[PDB]
């Protein structure tokens, strides 16, 4: 399937409490592999996945130097936006950026993106074409004009189409045993009694990778999608994921309901009943 | 390889 | 824009007393970022908690995982205490091991 390289950046001002909190987190697919945090004892870019041990000390030095530069850039950005939006220095504010590229199974580029947000709202975003920007409001329009007349989209397009894809491939090669693996879900159903003759059936799916999975309850063929209570797939702290889906049913008639689990580690979808 | 230049707003 | 975090507490494996396991506290869909997250064992702060899987969704709200290795016992109680600006009071979600 298609793979992705994502960098999540967040800058948070904290007036009185010093200079802003700055963090960068990188993901190859759903797996975290690099991190930077300004609050660390001594802030460095560092690995979060074992396979990144294959990069030498020159890699980590350059990433750290990049991050140090980016921190200063987002400090300025934070101060700039105070002027633009006419806000006081006493309040805390957040800038978030998501940047990445996605490649197909053959390693060729599918799409690239970068989006900025201020205090949780869309600020400025690169378009599908990778040539132009789109601004959410008038503060972002000022930024839009700065970036057009400096040719920022040209430098970013080069990074996304060239540099981003080339390193993603290397990460997929170096981390193949981790990134290209497939852990199958182990599933089971739990029974939970309730008032007024009802029963909650919960279908669990544990220890699977990658994260993409479908849980569904059925009754005589039809999928109970709207009547399902659900949680978003969630990491289990070891590079695997888990999920559960539940539905309320009448007492005694539990066997007529069935849970179906669709995952790429399951050549045939699981079907559990109780 | 993280982005090395976020241009200022 | 101010969103309350969802707090979910779960182990890596179906819990069995005296078997090494991983307890997770996944805190999701919150804004702003400022947040205090404590993993508790019998009301006492657990010392070595790893913070990981920080990211955000399409609506820009934050997701973050707190987790630690542990071994369940019949008596011990594990919980996750969270403080965030959207809450009137710190929220404590206990680990329901029978869910």
């Amino acid at each position: 399937g298609p793979h992705s390289l994502r960098y999540f950046v967040t800058a948070v001002s904290r007036p009185g409490l010093g200079e802003p909190r700055y963090m960068e987190v990188g993901y190859v697919d759903d797996t975290e592999f690099v991190r930077f945090d300004s609050d660390a004892e001594n802030p460095r870019y560092e690995p979060r996945a074992r396979w990144m041990e294959q990069e030498g000390p020159e890699y980590w030095e350059r990433e750290t130097q990049k991050a140090k530069g980016n921190e200063q850039s987002f400090r300025v950005d934070l101060r700039t936006l105070l002027g633009y939006y006419n806000q006081s220095k006493g309040g805390s504010h957040t800038i978030q950026v998501i940047s990445g590229c996605e490649v197909g199974s053959d390693g060729r580029l599918l799409r690239g993106y970068q989006q900025y947000a201020y205090d949780g709202c869309d600020y400025i975003a690169l378009n599908e074409d990778l040539k132009t920007w789109t601004a959410a409001d008038m503060a972002a329009l000022i930024t839009k004009h700065k970036w057009e007349q400096a040719g920022e989209a040209e430098r970013l397009r080069a990074y996304l189409e060239g540099t981003c894809v080339e390193w993603l491939r290397r990460y997929l090669k170096n981390g193949n045993a981790t990134l290209l693996r497939t852990d199958s879900p182990k599933a089971h159903v739990t029974h939970h009694s309730r008032p007024e003759d009802k029963v909650t059936l919960r279908c669990w799916a544990l220890g699977f990778y990658p994260a993409d999975i479908t849980l569904t309850w059925q009754l005589n063929g039809e999928e109970l999608i709207q009547d399902m209570e659900l949680v978003e797939t969630r990491p289990a702290g070891d590079g695997t994921f888990q999920k559960w889906a539940s539905v309320v049913v009448p007492l005694g008639k539990e066997q007529y309901y069935t849970c179906h689990v669709y995952h790429q580690g399951l050549p045939e979808p699981l079907t559990l009943r109780w | 390889f993280a982005p090395g230049n976020y241009p200022a707003f | 824009i101010q969103k309350t975090p969802q707090i979910q507490v779960y182990s890596r494996h179906p819990p069995e007393n005296g078997k090494p396991n991983i307890l997770n506290c996944y805190v999701t869909q919150f804004h702003p970022p400022h947040i205090e997250i404590q993993m508790l064992k019998n009301g006492k702060k657990i010392p070595k908690v790893e913070m990981s899987d920080m990211s955000f969704s399409k609506d820009w709200s934050f997701y973050i995982l707190a987790h630690t290795e542990f071994t369940p016992t019949e008596t011990d109680t594990y919980a996750c205490r969270v403080k965030h600006d959207s809450m009137a009071e710190p929220k404590t979600v206990y680990w329901d091991r029978d869910m």
